[PDB]
RNA sequence: AGUAGUAACAAGAGGG
RNA sequence: UAUACCUCUGCU
């Protein structure tokens, strides 16, 4: 009707009280008046409800309470008073008007609620069809990170969300803006849909969309899994010492599984490289890992992510690694790599495209309908296209698809006008190249010619359509099985390199999903600090064990296969030299007797695995490629990576104890220090007499047996001697 | 044998048992009485810092306004306030040198800000004082105040509806000589009864002076810090005005822009984040070292750093800082530094005096302590009379050096920040270097270096060149030591950050809100804690358990199967014996405990859904409860927490009948104020039915510059016109609701 | 500002400005630095708002829960469990007081508890008991133009607080706080029921944590401080005008899980118009024991102890009669001291956290769930403890215990001294620490701060304790490192 | 008296 | 001047 609220009007604007107000203050100023009050936010909430609840009538409430409820219940218990609430008219109540309501007040429909309260009812869905696995105790490092707190966040901004909202719960008086998407429409009709009559606040809707619809971050210290659904049970997650295996209700997100896919290939050949028979280390490990319990096995044949990592593992696990089409042509990559770039470019007319460049040097060989083609791409860039076709007109064609897919400056600074090509509306990829078929004229004239030597078979194309013999457009020429070795070099079926473990990349960010390998070659934990703790850790635990074997049979201990995760985090080319080094100094300490530091031995140790070379290049630090940054672990004394604290009896590696030596090791200790400079001993702290103090770069000009000062570290000055014999 | 439970210390390293040391399960210290003591104490303290500084009075004020800024360089350790405008816009210089286009973006982003601010926007955040009453009230209503004595006055550009041309009528207001405010008073009628006198309120308009309003205008108001801890003696703090908050809300959000990027500076992010940017700088510092390098850190506190921070520095700053904008942009924001160095301060309720033979009691307003005798008081007192009576202007006392806790923020951080930016390789070039990470008084640096020589001679350096831009250093409670240990803001760093649990102790309770949100909060506060600190699943579990308890026993809704005797007990048991499916019952209703570990994270409604009998669950969640009163979106589960100053908590619950609100204190209808509650009661009357014809209201603050009635006529019109049109309605009805808009438009 | 350039102003003045303003860092000690200085005075007083180790229950069997029945009816039931009463005679007066009153006090309160039928007991007001109430003790509010010219008038006394010095008993009340008992004190509510792994051992964990601490003493004192502060919240609250009587009420189970009510003894309170969150409401407490005040008579300075009665007790071998002491009192609480004494079971959270911490800190290391080890495992191996032979070591479950009645102690004895003393000694201790982790500590003012952390230490007993156990610990890492 | 602790409470305001 | 009542207030 819309009655009863102009008689409401009516009889306030009857009252000059509030007709003043109504006449007098704006639209602009009702905001204003409407948060002014008396009352002031409560200091000590706590307190004062503690002392309020001991009152009869410490609750307000609508005085309509009073046509709604009796005012005394069946016990004789007062349920609401006369008494108004301080700025209100509002009825003061007592506790048992809420119980009395919950046991015998008007019932309503609420069915549809969980709708409205979507965003809560998915946690308890999630839970409910979640499952729990084992729980495993150990180090638990935690990356401080920022990540998402709003699984089910239909991603989209404030004001985008707003709109959405306003359109759902306010149609008539909503203001004045476009609907921009699909994406916007369909969670507008789908959510219209789903809240169709639902007995509710409007303001609840409206606040439980604003929660629902926008994301929200926080910064949380996170071990493992980063995925929103994985955020959203941290607590039951993860501990100090604990881990909760735990996979959630629902479906996993295609990105975060290609996401953390790329980083376990990684890890496994990373590993791998490291293993006698990489191959064969590798496929076991391929075998036995699962991501978010599923086998990478049945990931990998039926996931077509392209990164280097990820082929080794298709190719050792025997399927075909990704041809595809694009523009009517099929292509088909034969050589090089290309690694993904999401951005935004202008055209000619400077609208904003937003593609997804690939950089790298590839070879195709492209196919199809009357002309085929071998391309030879660049970073946004067409290094050069060998084209045959049975027309002209087919060969023109295949040429301008491929100056399209070659995605150079030359052919977006060449797009005049705005590009809407669609009623589905086709990707900047196509929308450019149904530019370009139905007008190539600028793009010619702007792609640029060179001069080339003559050759028989081979001809040039100019601009204006002429075949030319010794001029062409640039780059462009008018012409008419995968195996895996041993050691993971990918070779073709001529015995050429496509793919090398020397190229794949460091495994870059934190797994968003979990990544469980079940493999005595990995280490139960994950990530790097697992690998340097759970390194250090073993030795402790089995130190004396392998102190007789470091004194009698070194070369078996070395051999270590415990050892190998540690060298992964060293880089290629320095673990060979540094195990040398390593192995010199330990050397050292057999050569030189009374010296002996166990804690010396225990944190270079794990550095020693690997065939060491020749070189004498002194080292004042080993460095350690831990997430992303070098750690540089000093071979003299503490460090952020390992630091032997006596007053716990403690190392503790990377913040966290790895575990207390023995009590022996405390009370140990000789003025004379092995182990540290190659064929140099040190001898405490330096004299002056010994002349101006050297650095660690100016030890090669010193007589064998003479004394010196050296700044060994940490801006401490030494007494360094050269020592007789060469080990 | 005696039990000593510091022994522990003996194994266990302090910051693995550092919880033993926060005594925070037991009531924090709390001032009775007055705080103008502690406001004196800090007015004098303030300019005994600056003392060598330049004495002048005020033309407009005639306030003693002493000024130490570019003053005598001083010439011991002690607690200065001699600032030097040249090292700080070296320092202010060397930050835009060192973030290219920082200023640039953060001052873009603050004009679009200026811009688009609606004056609303001001009826957010903490109280003020009202200098039309004399006393702190809500900023919603001292705006309204302010607006409406401005309205009443020749003042009205604010009517527009954005906060620029209220905060340009602000500085208009200071040229009106006369300045007409209503004042309130209780009278006392005559009445019968079929005679009894009659109390009453009554209006009387006064008329206030330039000097009034001017002070009046830029006065802060004090009090004492309450619940502080950590601390043996009390502290005062401070209220800003309504005028100087328009401002104050630009030049922080400037600052906060500023801030926003810098790794250096604490503000205004989370603990969890604040622990990111310590890693973050200790991780490049020590990778761009050397293996023959030391490092130290200072876990660092900046001693008196409110009293010491001058707001012709922030002049400095603000201006240099806006260098190359619009005049106008860069007038706006050198408002508040100035209005801040022309600031006055309120000294509160002022003494009370007891007679010992007499037995008898008696009040005194701080503004009669320019005119009373000093028989009464103590040596203590009596002296910081006699040293305040010389700055003491119309009841206040001018405050022209230094700041005060409570008015101003973040800014202040940016010149620590450009201390630590300073001590780059690049800009020194010295033997040492420095970085850090800095939140108002609380700072933590890193220093770099060959030799302890080296280090020491980077500690005076850094030392002198905060003493140089008035930061003092605190050599009593600052310390220093090789990079691997430190503390920051009660955060505890041993080789990465360890737990400090005790700190948050006070959290674990009943909040008070109501049996809906509180029920949420206290599940939340054990779920973050895991989370964040360290709190194990068996203490966590503990917490719920103890968490149910203190809820049943706080709202007398104890399990419906219990014997217990209070004021709902049968009418729980009632609700209990006739509910068939018992674990759906909220705890609030007599229910048992749903929660464990797993549960937390998930609202008790919610969780207990599908267990309740659909009854019950259609009376505990019926949208036409009254219990309940409509919330707007940007209030609706909202909560206030203090950890820093105060923050609003949001929670997850769904809208029962146990959301509710407690009654409205009362003492106020004793008070001369009692109109206020009348005025509210209208005032809300009016919006509640603006809202029946903008729904949309509610959720969206509707931006119009328009007659509130003429909006609602309007509307009024076309869904009475289109509900008949193209709907279904009788033009009888049509009629008779236009008949009706235009009888009432005819009144007026 | 516009047209300002840094040329090489911050060097220029840093060369001008003078050589005393330096940070001159002296190199940290352990060895060198010496104990902290304790006040001197008279000796400090006992000033909780219930006994500690001296208090006595008059206690009966009864199955009702843990907060149930008429709390009066429960108190006349455990009276009746005493046979050898007396006529009560003043044995330790309190110095400043009309202990005439008290004496008359005990008899009306008992006469009155015999006297009465319903629920609520409310006394009568009595000029004896007005008095110990502080009725009208409150000078009469004026205008100041009205006595404008008296001529003691002054403003309120402001002084700092008298020192006191450090008397033993602070140190055996925690000594027994620490302790165990033959009853469980607490009495947790329900659980959502166990799925996770994680929750099972969580409960496994719990089991051993609720064992050792809801027998611990300082948990009988946790629910006497609720109880009596809920009590009295609520009585303050509701009967503002009336002397209501507030048996002092703890329900435990034996050994054997038999359920049993306890009497500690009465709370009369005053008047309680509360307004603000320091208002005070003046109580007068009355508490039976077995204690002689006069053997450590210091202890009970605001005490006026009385001697009510005698009864029968057996030692190992020999057996002998007892008098029964009834210890009065007058004392005073506040909205915002209750409210905290109400919340006493968060220091539950406080020590168990602790413990569980160190359990997972090893259970990390180890690589397993170290709980039953740490608790079944039986090894003495925490220093929590100094005698004549030196540092004592004792058991996770001893810890838990110390770390409980530690933190019962923060909430009970709370005091800007602790406040301050407790957030300057741990920078002494982070000192201490640092130069025990080789770190090569450095101070600037070292003597400024002893001074901040000595400023703390006025008259609180469990702050004098805790600076002496600083000291003590001090001394204790000083010989081992030495 | 007692609470308390750098100043208060030990009811305040009104029917004057 | 005293004694009785009665009203409002318990963060304003
Ligand atoms: C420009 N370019 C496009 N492709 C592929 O060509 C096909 C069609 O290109 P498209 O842009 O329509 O692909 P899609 O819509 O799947 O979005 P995209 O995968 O993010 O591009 C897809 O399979 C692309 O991966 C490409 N593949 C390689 N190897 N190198 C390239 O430079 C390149
Ligand atoms: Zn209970």
């Amino acid at each position: 009707s819309g009655m009863e609220r102009i008689k409401e009007l009516m009889e306030m604007v009857k009252n000059s009280r509030m007709r003043e107000i109504l006449t007098t203050t704006s639209v602009d100023h009702m905001a204003v008046i409407k948060k002014y009050t008396s009352g002031r936010q409560e200091k000590n909430p706590a307190l004062r409800m503690k002392w309020m609840m001991a009152m009869k009538y410490p609750i307000s409430a609508s005085s309509r309470i009073r046509e709604m409820i009796p005012e005394k219940d069946e016990d004789g218990n007062t349920l609401w008073t006369n008494t108004k609430d301080a700025g209100s008219n509002r009825v003061l109540v007592s506790p048992n008007a809420v119980t009395w309501w919950n046991r015998a007040g008007p019932v309503s429909d609420v069915v549809h609620y969980p709708r409205v309260y979507k965003m809560y009812f998915d946690r308890l869905e999630r839970l409910t069809h979640g499952t729990f696995g084992p729980v495993k105790f150990y180090n638990q490092v935690k990356v401080r990170k920022r990540v998402d707190i709003n699984p089910g966040h239909k991603d989209l901004t404030s004001r985008e969300a707003q709109e959405v909202i306003m359109e759902v719960v306010f149609p008539n008086e909503v203001g004045a803006r476009t609907l921009s998407s699909d994406a916007q429409l369909t969670i507008t009709k789908e959510k219209k849909e789903e809240l169709k009559n639902c007995k509710i606040s409007p303001i609840m809707v409206a606040y439980m969309l604003e929660r629902e619809l926008v994301r929200r971050t926080r910064f949380l210290p996170i071990a493992g899994a980063t995925s929103s659904t994985y955020v959203e049970v941290l607590h039951l997650t993860q501990g100090t010492c604990w881990e909760q295996q735990y996979t959630p209700g629902g479906e996993a997100e295609n990105d975060d599984l290609d996401q953390t896919l790329i980083i376990a290939s990684r890890n496994i050949v990373r590993r791998s490289i490291v293993a006698i028979d990489p191959l064969a280390s590798l496929l076991s490990m391929c075998h036995t890992t699962s991501i978010s319990s599923e086998p990478l096995v049945e990931i990998l044949r039926s996931n077509p992510t392209d990164e280097q990592a990820v082929n080794i593992c298709k190719a050792a696990l025997g399927i075909r690694i990704n041809s595809f089409s694009f523009g009517g042509y099929n292509f088909k990559r034969v050589k090089g790599s290309s690694q993904r770039t999401e951005k935004a470019v202008l055209t000619g007319n400077l609208q904003t495209l937003t593609m997804t460049i690939f950089e790298g040097y590839e070879e195709f060989n492209v196919s199809g309908k009357r002309a085929s083609a071998v391309l030879k791409k660049g970073a946004q860039r067409l290094i050069q296209a060998i084209i045959g076709g049975r027309t002209l007109e087919d060969i023109l064609n295949l040429m301008i698809t491929l100056m399209v897919f070659s995605q150079e400056e030359k052919m977006l600074k060449a797009v005049r006008g705005d590009l809407n090509f669609v009623n589905q509306r086709l990707n900047p990829m196509y929308q450019l190249l149904r530019h370009f078929q139905k007008d190539s004229s600028t793009l010619l004239k702007n792609w640029g010619t060179e001069e080339i030597d003559p050759i028989m078979g081979i001809a040039g194309i100019m601009p204006d359509g002429t075949i030319n013999k010794t001029q062409t457009l640039m780059g462009v020429r008018l012409s008419q099985r995968v195996n895996i070795d041993k050691y993971l070099r990918v070779r073709n079926e001529k015995g050429e390199l496509l793919i090398s473990p020397e190229e794949v990349s460091e495994a870059q960010g934190q797994e968003k999903l979990p990544i469980n390998y079940n493999s005595s070659l990995m280490w139960e934990v994950n990530g790097p600090e697992s690998i340097l703790t759970n390194t250090y850790h073993w030795i402790i635990k089995n130190w004396e064990l392998l102190k007789t074997q470091w004194m009698t049979d070194p070369t078996v201990l070395y051999n270590r296969i415990e050892f190998e995760p540690f060298q992964t985090l060293i880089p290629k080319g320095n673990r060979a030299i540094y195990s040398g080094f390593t192995r010199t100094l330990f050397q050292q300490m057999r050569d030189v007797e009374g010296t002996f530091d166990s804690i010396q031995i225990i944190k270079l140790l794990p550095f020693s695995a690997h065939p060491p070379s020749l070189g004498r290049t002194q080292f004042s630090s080993f460095t350690l490629n831990i997430r992303g940054a070098p750690l540089r672990l000093l071979i003299r004394g503490n460090s952020q990576v390992f630091n032997y604290n006596q007053m716990e009896n403690v190392i503790i590696v990377l913040g966290k104890s790895v575990g207390s030596p023995e009590r022996s090791i405390l009370t140990e200790s000789s003025s004379i220090e092995s182990a540290v400079l190659r064929g140099f001993l040190i001898l405490g702290k330096a004299n002056s007499k010994y002349g101006p103090v050297l650095t660690i770069g100016e030890l090669d000009k010193l007589g064998r047996g003479e004394k010196a000062n050296v700044l060994i570290g940490q801006g401490d000055t030494v007494l360094v001697m050269k020592r007789k014999r060469d080990s | 044998m005696d039990v000593n439970p510091m022994l522990i210390f003996l194994k266990v390293p302090v910051q693995n048992a550092i919880s033993t040391t926060f005594p925070y399960t037991g009531d924090p210290p709390y001032s009775h009485g007055t705080g103008t003591g502690y406001t004196m104490d800090t007015v004098i303290r303030t300019h005994d810092y600056s003392s060598r500084g330049i004495w002048k009075t005020n033309s407009e004020t005639g306030a003693q306004q002493l000024n130490p800024i570019d003053g005598p360089l001083p010439e011991d350790n002690e607690p200065s306030g001699y600032a030097q405008t040249d090292c700080v816009l070296e320092l202010i210089e060397g930050l835009d040198r060192s973030h290219p286009g920082l200023f640039e973006t953060a001052c873009q982003e603050t004009i679009d800000a200026i811009q688009q601010t609606r004056v609303d926007k001001l009826t957010q955040g903490r109280q003020t004082y009202d200098w039309t009453l004399n006393r702190n009230q809500p900023a919603a209503t001292a705006l309204a105040n302010t607006i409406e004595v401005f309205r009443k006055n020749g003042y009205k550009l604010n009517e527009s509806g954005r906060l620029i041309d209220f905060l340009k009528d602000v500085l208009l207001s200071f040229e009106n000589d006369s300045m007409e405010v209503t004042t309130h008073f209780q009278k006392k009628k005559r009445i019968r009864d079929n005679m009894i006198t009659q109390r009453t309120i009554g209006k009387k308009r006064v008329k206030l002076t330039k000097k009034n309003y001017l002070i009046r205008a830029l006065t802060l108001n004090t009090m004492t810090k309450d619940a502080e801890r950590g601390k043996l003696k009390r502290r005062a703090i401070a209220t800003p005005g309504m005028q100087i908050r328009g401002f104050v809300y630009f030049v922080e959000l400037l600052a906060r822009n500023i801030c926003e990027r810098l790794e250096q500076s604490g503000l205004p992010v989370g603990g969890n984040e604040k622990k990111a940017k310590l890693a973050n700088v200790i991780k490049k510092m020590m990778a761009k070292s050397t293996d023959e390098e030391l490092s130290y850190t200072i876990t660092g506190d900046n001693t008196k750093w409110n009293e010491n921070q001058n707001p012709r520095i922030f002049l400095a700053m603000v201006l240099r800082i806006t260098a190359g904008q619009p005049e106008w942009f860069r007038d706006l924001l050198a408002v508040a530094p100035i209005m801040f160095s022309n600031k006055v301060a309120r000294l509160g309720r002022g003494y009370m005096f007891e007679s010992k033979s007499m037995h008898l009691r008696t009040q005194i307003s701080a503004e009669n302590l320019s005119d009373i005798n000093l028989r009464y008081f103590n040596e203590d007192t009596k002296k910081k009379i006699e040293k305040i009576r010389h700055l003491m202007v119309e009841g206040t006392a001018s405050l022209s050096p230094g700041m005060m806790m409570g008015m101003f923020n973040m800014l202040s951080t940016v010149l620590g920040v450009s201390v630590l930016n300073l001590g780059q390789r690049e800009i020194l070039k010295r033997t040492y270097w420095w970085d850090g990470l800095q939140s108002s008084d609380d700072f933590a640096l890193i220093i770099n270096g060959h030799f302890k020589e080296d280090i020491q001679q980077g500690v005076n350096h850094f030392y002198r060149t905060c003493k140089l831009v008035g930061i003092n250093m605190s050599q009593k409670k600052s310390y220093i030591n090789k990079t691997g240990t430190f503390e920051f803001t009660s955060f505890f760093y041993r080789y990465g950050f360890v737990a400090n649990f005790s700190m948050e102790l006070p959290s674990f309770g009943v909040a008070g809100n109501n049996e809906s949100a509180d029920m949420s909060i206290g599940t939340t506060v054990i779920k973050t804690n895991m989370i964040n600190n360290d709190l194990g699943p068996a203490t966590a579990q503990m917490a719920i358990q103890l968490f149910i308890k203190d809820y049943r026993y706080t709202y007398r809704c104890h399990r419906g199967d219990t014997n217990l005797e209070t004021r709902r007990t049968k009418s729980i048991k009632r609700l209990w014996t006739e509910t068939i499916s018992k674990a759906g019952l909220l705890v609030a209703d007599g229910g048992p405990n749903p929660y464990n570990l797993r549960n937390l994270h998930i609202p008790e409604v919610c969780l207990k859904w599908s267990l309740m009998d659909p009854d019950y669950r259609g009376r505990l969640c019926n949208p036409n409860n009254p219990f309940v009163h409509h919330m707007e979106v940007e209030s609706t589960n909202l909560a206030v927490v203090m950890p820093g100053p105060a923050k609003s908590l949001e929670y997850d619950a769904v809208a029962t009948t146990h959301s509710w609100t407690p009654k409205r204190n009362r003492s106020i209808l004793n008070t001369n104020q009692r109109g206020i509650l009348e005025d509210e009661r209208i005032y809300q009357k009016c919006c509640q039915v603006f809202e029946k014809f903008f729904p949309s209201s509610t959720y969206r603050r509707p931006i119009g510059m328009a007659s509130m009635l003429d909006a609602m006529l309007s509307r009024a019109r076309i869904d009475a016109r289109i509900d008949l049109e193209s709907g279904r309605i009788s033009s009888q009805d049509f009629s008779e609701i236009t008949n009706t808009c235009k009888a009432i438009e005819a009144l007026k | 500002v516009s047209s300002f350039k840094a040329n090489g102003n911050i060097e220029a003045k840093l060369g001008a400005m003078s050589e005393k303003v330096n940070a001159q860092i002296e190199s940290f000690d352990p060895r060198t630095i010496r104990e902290l200085e304790l006040p001197e005075g008279k000796f400090c007083t006992q000033r909780s708002k219930f006994l500690l180790m001296d208090a006595m229950k008059l206690s009966v069997l009864n199955p009702a829960h843990e907060g149930e029945g008429i709390p009066m009816k429960d108190a006349k039931a455990c009276l009746d469990t005493f046979w050898g009463w007396k006529k009560a005679t003043i044995i330790k007066k309190h110095e400043k007081g009309v202990n005439t009153n008290y004496l008359m006090i005990w008899e009306q309160l008992l006469e009155s508890i015999k006297e009465m039928e319903g629920k609520f007991l409310n006394l009568k007001k009595t000029n004896h008991l007005k008095w110990g109430l502080g009725e009208g003790q409150a000078p009469e509010k004026m205008d100041f133009e009205d006595c404008k010219e008296v001529p003691d008038l002054f403003q309120y006394k402001s002084e700092p607080p008298e020192k006191r010095k450090l008397a033993s008993w602070i140190q055996s009340e925690f000594n027994k706080a620490s302790e165990l008992t033959n009853s469980n004190w607490i009495e947790f509510d329900e659980l959502g029921n166990d799925v996770a792994p994680i929750e099972h051992i969580a409960s496994r964990r719990r089991n051993f944590f609720t064992a050792e601490v809801s027998q611990c003493r300082a948990s009988e004192y946790i629910m006497k401080a609720v109880y009596i502060n809920t009590a009295l919240l609520n009585s303050s609250c509701t009967a503002m005008e009336e002397y209501q009587v507030i048996p002092i009420i703890t329900k435990c189970r034996d050994t054997s899980g038999q359920r049993r009510t306890n009497l500690y003894g009465f709370i009369i309170k005053g008047r309680s118009h509360l307004r603000n969150d320091t208002d005070v409401v003046n109580f007068i407490s009355l508490e039976f024991s077995l204690t002689d005040p006069r053997n450590e008579i210091h202890k009970w300075e605001k005490y006026c102890v009385l001697e009510i009665g005698d009864m029968e007790i057996r030692t190992s071998i020999s057996t002998i009669m007892k008098p029964v002491y009834l210890y009065v009192r007058t004392n005073g609480t506040s909205k915002i001291k209750m409210k905290w004494g109400m919340e006493m079971r968060r220091c539950l959270l406080q020590s168990l956290q602790q413990v569980e911490s160190m359990i997972e800190a090893e259970s990390a290391v180890k690589e397993k769930d170290m709980t039953e080890p740490f608790f079944r495992n039986r090894e003495n191996d925490w220093p929590i403890g100094e005698s004549p032979q030196g540092i004592e070591k004792g058991t996770i479950g001893k810890v838990c215990r110390v770390l409980l009645a530690k933190s019962v102690f923060n909430s009970i004895y709370a005091s800007a001294q602790l406040e301050g003393f407790s957030a300057e000694s741990r920078k002494l201790l982070l000192l201490i620490q640092a130069f025990r982790d080789n770190l090569d500590p450095g101070t600037f003012d070292l003597k400024g701060l002893y001074e901040a952390i000595e400023e703390c230490i006025i008259n609180d007993p469990w702050v004098l304790l805790n600076a002496s156990w600083f000291n003590s610990f001090l001394k204790a890492v000083q010989l081992s490192m030495g």
